């Protein structure tokens, strides 16, 4: 009918007779939202801020994996420090010079092929190496798991409430003493003793 | 609810928490916010319910008044198992029970949680305030020794 | 949840409000004639014939019926849907950044108009700047405006059927899920693999399927074939759909598609064309014949146009 098509042209359609079905809390639940999750589906275009997650763990991934090859890289450094004090020294000058200062020519010949082919082989086998550790877990980041065959994806929020004691109670003791609270008692009513410390 | 003993509530009377109290008596909340002159529609009435105004209490206190409530526990070992007593509007999660009686009840304090039915009709209130209400049996329908003994 | 709906909860509704005799008579006389919708009343003379004379007139019963579109879920019933828009914009708020007038201006008349385009009609209303576009985001944020019923909480899951894998650069099926039971689910597991294996989804579309192959690949009947298949759906990683891949022609043409293709193409080909208002069926005839599917022109155009298709009301 035409008032169909005019009621999809005033609003965009707004989706039109498609459902309202949704997530919505039930009562007696209060507090704020802990973490989202939202797990997709391999080929689903999910787009979102789903992407935000990937990309902080990748930066937590990244940032667990760079100390490690910066200490060692810092060994490196180290004993390169240690082989270029033995000749040609320049100090402040070398100091001043970072990434091997051009592996500081070639010295001497036996300096030169063992200590440049050292440095730039062992440099390079971890670089490469901390790349391949990248890019494999960079694979572990982005994927997606078993599921369902009438599953598309999944949605997953998680909640917390701050709950403070009242006169339901039911504390315990060690002893095997049950009870509950009474009353809400004030301070300023109840015992106490010569100093004036209430109980 | 839990039952919370207090040195209080004459023998007829328990402790009714308020927010209990709102949503069992709400049919006559809406009646008397029809009545007094306060209201538009039913559902304009219900919006004034859940916002919770400090005259609805004001009319609560007089919806409840002199109209008592029945209490039952899961088991029921006789026939005193189960009384009457008029609500009295107090502040907390738990009902209060009056203490003189430990004994038809046979249940102490450890946190047991306790069933509150109420009748309406008319004469239900009359037959809540004669063959019901705990002032009006003073003794056990197998013995006749006094029950409701201070301890 | 296994709740009352629809003229259930609306008469439990009207029982609220006192009505003495009349008022409550004419009241159920209204509230049946509510739909899914909920603004559809109908013809009015309907209502007022089907009360058999005996006084009640009009004027009595249009304030029961304003009573009837004043309920909970705003507009109600009413008549052409210029009513309860009305009464959503009275009851909504009462103090608004002059929304109220240029509303009552906006849902009055000339909204016909105003709904595709404003252009020529932003000088009629004198509205200007974000003023306008404002009152204009106000009608996008009104409303169907009941439809607040149902209560739909369940989906009923397809939960598939039989399944299949993709190899290398072939696809076969496995009837993947979970003796005479065994064997009974493994005839529907082989020749579904093979009816799989036959028809690839492949690329774009399907490849025809016949069901006079089926039945002779297997020798099994097709009438059995088919009829297992038309309740039950064939789950497979992609769409949901089984009975599609069954039902086929010969296309009539040596040089060529069947009924899936050619309607699912044919739409597919008016999907893209017309640079302004085209809705030419012979020129997409052509364009069919153009591919050597043998097209008559009179079933591509009547066949072309069905299934959702603006066509041929798209002139």
């Amino acid at each position: 009918t035409p008032e169909e098509k005019l009621l999809r042209a005033i609003f965009g359609e707004k989706a039109s007779d498609v459902k309202d079905s949704s997530l919505r809390v039930p009562n007696g639940v209060s507090g704020t939202v802990i973490d989202v999750q939202v797990f997709t589906r391999d080929g689903v275009e999910k787009d979102k801020r789903a992407l935000e997650i990937e990309e902080m763990q990748l930066k937590q991934a990244k940032k667990d994996l760079s100390e490690e090859l910066q200490i060692l890289e810092a060994g490196l450094f180290s004993r390169i420090r240690a082989v270029l004090v033995a000749g040609g020294v320049e100090a402040e000058k070398l100091d001043k010079l970072p990434r091997d200062r051009w592996l500081e020519l070639g010295l001497t010949d036996e300096e030169k092929q063992n200590q440049l082919e050292q440095l730039a082989e062992q440099y390079d086998e971890l670089k490469h190496e901390f790349e391949k550790k990248l890019e494999a877990k960079r694979r572990k980041i982005t994927q997606g798991d078993d599921l369902a065959p009438g599953v598309l994806k999944i949605v997953k929020v998680y909640l917390a409430v701050k709950r403070r004691i009242q006169p339901g109670d039911k504390m315990a003791g060690r002893h095997g003493n049950k009870g509950v609270i009474s009353k809400i008692n004030p301070i300023e009513d109840m015992p106490y003793d010569e100093n004036g410390t209430p109980v | 609810s839990v039952i919370t003993v207090g040195p209080y509530l004459r023998l007829h009377q328990c402790g009714l928490p308020k927010k209990m109290a709102l949503e069992l008596f709400k049919p006559f909340i809406y009646g008397k916010l029809e009545l007094r002159g306060l209201a538009t529609t039913i559902k304009a009435a219900k919006k004034m319910v859940e916002r919770e105004e400090a005259v609805v209490w004001d009319i609560l206190d007089e919806v409840i008044r002199e109209h008592p409530v029945l209490l039952n526990r899961a088991p029921t070992l006789h026939r005193l198992g189960i009384q009457a007593f008029e609500p009295v509007l107090i502040e907390g999660k738990a009902i209060q029970l009056h203490p003189l009686v430990c004994a038809a009840y046979n249940a102490d304090f450890d946190g047991d949680q306790m069933a509150v039915h109420v009748p309406l009709t008319l004469e239900a209130q009359l037959e809540a305030r004669a063959l019901m209400m705990s002032t009006n049996n003073i003794l056990s329908p197998a013995n006749g020794e006094p029950i409701i003994v201070p301890s | 949840e296994t709740t009352q709906t629809l003229q259930d909860y609306l008469m439990w509704q009207v029982e609220l409000t006192p009505f003495t005799d009349t008022d409550r008579a004419i009241a159920t006389s209204i509230v049946d004639a509510v739909d899914d919708t909920g603004y559809l009343t109908i013809q009015i003379e309907d209502i007022v014939d089907s009360i058999g004379d005996d006084e009640i007139g009009l004027e009595e019963v249009e304030a029961v019926l304003k009573r009837i579109q004043r309920f909970d879920p705003v507009g109600v019933a009413a008549k052409d849907l210029r009513d309860c828009l009305l009464i959503q914009l009275s009851q909504f708020a009462k103090e608004t950044p002059w929304l109220e007038e240029a509303r009552l201006i906006i849902s009055d008349h000339l909204d016909l108009l105003a709904n595709h385009d404003f252009r020529t009609l932003m000088r009629v209303t004198r509205l200007k700047e974000e003023v306008l576009k404002e009152a204009v985001n106000l009608i996008q944020s009104l409303d169907x405006x009941x439809x607040x019923x149902x209560x739909x909480x369940x989906x009923x899951x397809x939960x598939x059927x039989x399944x299949x894998x993709x190899x290398x650069x072939x696809x076969x099926x496995x009837x993947x899920x979970x003796s005479a039971n065994d064997t009974l689910l493994r005839v529907s597991r082989c020749i579904v693999e093979q009816q799989q294996a036959f028809f690839e989804q492949g690329e774009e579309y399907m490849k025809p399927m016949v069901l006079a192959d089926i039945a002779q690949a297997v020798e099994m009947h097709e009438s059995t074939i088919s009829r297992v298949t038309t309740q039950k759906y064939l789950h497979s990683p992609r769409g949901i759909x089984x009975x599609x891949x069954x039902x086929x022609x010969x296309x009539x043409x040596x040089x060529x598609a069947s009924s899936t293709a050619i309607r699912a193409l044919v739409k597919k080909l008016i999907a893209a064309e017309n640079p302004a208002k085209p809705l030419s069926d012979s020129k997409l005839t052509s364009m069919l014949s153009e591919q050597g599917i043998m097209v008559a022109r009179r079933t591509v155009a009547k066949y072309r146009e069905s299934l959702s298709i603006p066509p041929s009301n798209q002139r």
